[PDB]
């Protein structure tokens, strides 16, 4: 997926926020202050709102252009439908 | 830096499938019994630090501790073509012959009693590995040793390396014959409250489910302990493959923990082997697996209870096309041949290795399935079942008073039923739609 | 033009669990699943497998008030010298006809369900 | 999906007939004694796994479970050369060997209690099947097992399988031999009963009009019943046909029958096979012979009081068929008036043109077999019932029965199922009637 310019961008604001999340539990090993927790619902709502416009975009590449390892990804994904059910969304649940 | 893991095998179960497995390992190295390398292993592309460790002679030695009260079966592991592949000087036996009497409390007690010696042997060896990512306990939960001074080791690898991963091979007794250690169903409750307190992932061996598998499958009239214990090599060496043959990804034991076990308390992995066979697609290598006559773990198929998969991952060695893995996970999905988890993406992983160079391989393929299934919880409550049945009956307790874990109440057993029923009560949250929300 | 009726068949059997959803909830990597499973699980499998290869599922144009009954095409890509033989008109006549006697077996189904 | 079928094959004639069967599907899919497929059959067409099921050894085994209640024929078969294609594990056999001794009663009381034997091979079976479409039972009307332990395994089924089919290859007793049996009726009326209840579809095979027709047509003197199951077994193999080759319209069995079986009751239907012997067939000489009443299977009474007609006729022709002429001999057909049809409904005339197997070798360019749903079968029925009352009127052969649990305390069974078959009688003049609309 790398030659697919808006795919890379998202992918590489995905993996921002991962190591972003991976620091804030790494830098607060007890409770997370009041801080530590907007940052983390801040996340949430960032990471929900990217992982379900990269399954929309997904099922529209699908439907315009037919790329078998786009297909391979979104049924690796959503294998039991989480995906499907959730709209695609990773990790929408409230902050 | 290497991720070295301590072998502890516990008692004369523990101590023989330890024995057997670092026999296997070595004839897929290519390590003669005495440690050294055979002349067609000098090639081989596998990573030996992870598992054995390497002597400045080119000599291979398993990281494996032999733990035993009783003499014998250490003698018997000296004794063997194979005593030279263990450092000696990292066997810790007591010399008092006596046992834990199958009795939990009791292994416990020694255990604290050779505190010092097992702990003085575990730092040694966690000094000389560069980047000790654990042990892996080979144990019963129902013997003495394993049960009682797996327990104990489980409490002071606790307290000594809260860095350090604690994964356990636990082979399960017989549930279908009348243990002749009516107390049986005790120490297996204790070894699970200390696995459910002090051990981070508990592999369940089903020892009747593998006497059924003999008998079924293998066509075992009486199976025997070897050939039990020769099914528990092959298993073992399918679960070291990927740190065998150096691959790609999933290199390390993290990302396959984090993969198996995503809630801590649900940490019993149900495991699935192929072929099981007495002397191919990937599709119909992953069907064949997936049928349930080959099942190495005898979980109910409670139809009351939507029991489900959590997780599985087929590890498969040999030839295998990727682009037949591609569609055979695709014939599966539209085929919904597994039932999964309905709280959490269903995580359905296929790893491609590479056999030993080291070990001839009769079939060009063979898979392992690694299966997180809420029908282990249909085992716990069998394992609840009985012991609550013993315990009504007061039975054979005037001994457990004798003994200091139950000398005043048995308020660890009841502690130990409790928490067999928070297991079971957190299988069947995660047999409901909310057990996300659980 | 559906002449092996056992592939058409058991794609209908497989896909009315699906096309009776709304067309709003089909996505392509389910009916391609489906098909592949069909494919596999019937005799076309004899087929050479270059005739497989090119055995695809077309989506029509979504548009409200469908459900996957109305919405699911399948389709045959062809290329180099062949499509010279099949063009875009012929692939629009087969199209046609398709989307016709696709209905006919999906009323007849459904009597036989009845 | 698939649509499996596991064929029942039951008592001595159910168990020979499907033997014969399976010989047939065996020859036509190119399958060896042992199960391995020919090398001509390497490359066939034809869907085994509608009616077979594949081993892991490349072996196609039949999805067959064969059931006796004695072990001579079980035991023949295992001693035949194609003891290796039927899975050992689908032939259940009682060891008591005492059968149901031509007893309805006997047979349904040996039914329930082997069921669950049987329904523990069922459900090995229908596991082993991906997407069952339902079961065939190929099984005598006549005998004790196939008739009372058949009508308890017809319940049991209809219970465990309720969204399965049941279809019944049913051999009907021969009417112009005084049956052994003096209970015969009796048994037959049983099963008649189960068979209203309990069947989808009744294929009305008359032993007594198989024989005429191996005399008459092909002229075994004292026809022997190898003659006559190679005569069934043509007759099963051309009603397996659209299922052993694929086609492009009515390949399923639920579709065939709801073509045939407009109405839920009326569920009888008569065959006809042709030609039956031992120059290309145009479709018009073939529809023109299925038309003759010379070349119906079927021994019914001509009673010139009912004025019977034909339900229903599909006319499966195999082989080199122009389709054109076809149609242009459907045309001629129907403007012939050969047939005279239910005044209350459409006349339902199919012609189905379907290749032959590759496998078989074909004397004829074109054979066909004629499926029809035809009033007079009610003079079958109307006979049976006949020899029923007249049994019953004597009290005959009932202190056996009244020996048995079924029949110990009273014959109120039998008396139900002789009311049954009236009103079964009664609706088939009806729907001879114009007034069957609102019958």
């Amino acid at each position: 997926f790398i030659l697919l310019k808006p795919v890379f961008h998202c992918l590489n604001e995905i993996l921002d926020l991962c190591h972003s999340f991976c620091s804030l539990v790494s830098q607060n090993l007890g409770p997370l202050d009041e801080r530590g927790a907007a940052q983390l619902s801040i996340l949430v709502k960032g990471f929900s709102r990217q992982s379900s416009l990269l399954f929309k975009i997904l099922s529209s590449v699908r439907n315009h252009q037919i790329n078998s390892d786009l297909a391979q990804l979104l049924l690796r994904l959503d294998y039991n439908k989480y995906y499907t059910q959730a709209g695609g969304t990773l990790g929408s649940f409230g902050m | 830096m290497p991720r070295e893991i301590i072998t502890l095998q516990l008692g004369q179960c523990g101590n023989q499938i330890g024995f057997e497995f670092w026999k296997q390992l070595c004839a897929e190295h290519g390590i003669s019994p005495e440690g050294i390398v055979e002349e067609f292993a000098t090639e081989g592309t596998d990573r030996k630090d992870v598992f054995f460790y390497q002597a400045d002679d080119e000599h291979y030695i398993p990281r494996a501790v032999l733990l035993d009260l009783e003499p014998r079966v250490i003698h018997s592991i000296l004794n063997s073509p194979y005593a030279k592949l263990y450092n000696p000087e990292n066997i810790y036996l007591s010399e008092h012959g006596g046992g834990a009497g199958n009795n939990w409390a009791s292994g416990f007690s020694q255990g604290e009693k050779i505190h010092e010696d097992i702990f003085d042997i575990i730092d040694r060896e966690a000094d000389g590995s560069d980047s000790l990512e654990g042990f892996v306990l080979c144990h019963s939960i129902a013997g003495g040793t394993g049960s009682g001074l797996g327990s104990y080791l489980l409490e002071r690898l606790n307290d000594r390396y809260p860095k350090k991963l604690v994964q356990t091979y636990s082979v399960f007794p017989n549930q279908d014959e009348m243990s002749d250690v009516v107390v049986q169903p005790y120490n297996s409750l204790l070894t699970l409250k200390r696995l459910t307190q002090n051990a981070d992932c508990v592999v369940v061996l089903d020892n009747t489910a593998l006497n059924r598998i003999a008998t079924d499958r293998l066509h075992i009239q009486n199976p025997s302990f070897s050939q039990i214990n020769q099914l528990v090599s092959t298993i073992m060496s399918a679960s070291t493959t990927t740190l065998r043959y150096p691959g790609y990804m999933n290199n390390d034991l993290i990302g396959l923990i984090a993969s198996l076990i995503p809630t801590p308390r649900l940490h019993f992995l149900m495991t699935g082997y192929t072929p099981l066979t007495t002397d191919t697609t990937v599709l119909d290598v992953m069907r064949r697996l997936l049928q349930p006559k080959n099942v190495m773990v005898s979980t109910g198929r409670d139809r009351q209870t939507n029991h489900c998969y959590i997780a599985i991952l087929n590890i498969i060695q040999g030839e295998v096309d990727p682009t037949q893995v591609h569609k055979s996970l695709q014939r599966i999905r539209e085929r919904k041949l597994a039932n999964f988890i309905p709280w959490g993406p269903a995580s359905i992983q296929v790893a491609l290795s590479r056999k030993s160079p080291y070990l001839p391989s009769a079939h060009r393929v063979s898979g392992l399935m690694m299966a997180n299934h809420t029908s282990i919880s249909s085992l716990f409550e069998s394992s609840c079942q009985q012991y609550d049945k013993l315990r009504k009956r007061e039975a054979f307790l005037e001994q457990f008073r004798k003994e200091d874990i139950f000398k005043e109440n048995f308020d660890e057993l009841d502690r130990s039923r409790e928490v067999v029923q928070e297991l079971i009560d957190e299988y069947h949250a995660a047999t409901r739609p909310d057990y996300i929300s659980w | 033009l559906l002449g092996q009726g056992d592939f058409i068949r058991h794609l209908m059997d497989l896909l009315k669990p699906e096309l009776v959803r709304p067309a709003t909830t089909l996505y392509q990597h389910n009916l391609t699943g489906i098909l592949e499973t069909a494919v596999r699980a019937t005799n076309a499998q004899f087929d050479s497998p270059e005739i497989l290869k090119r055995l695809d599922v077309r989506l029509l144009e979504v548009s409200p008030g469908d459900t996957g009954w109305d919405v699911f095409s399948l389709d045959y890509h062809v290329d180099g010298p062949i499509a010279t033989v099949f063009t875009r008109e012929c692939m629009s006549h087969y199209l046609r006809a398709f989307n016709f006697l696709w209905r006919a077996k999906r009323v007849e189904y459904i009597l036989t369900d009845i």
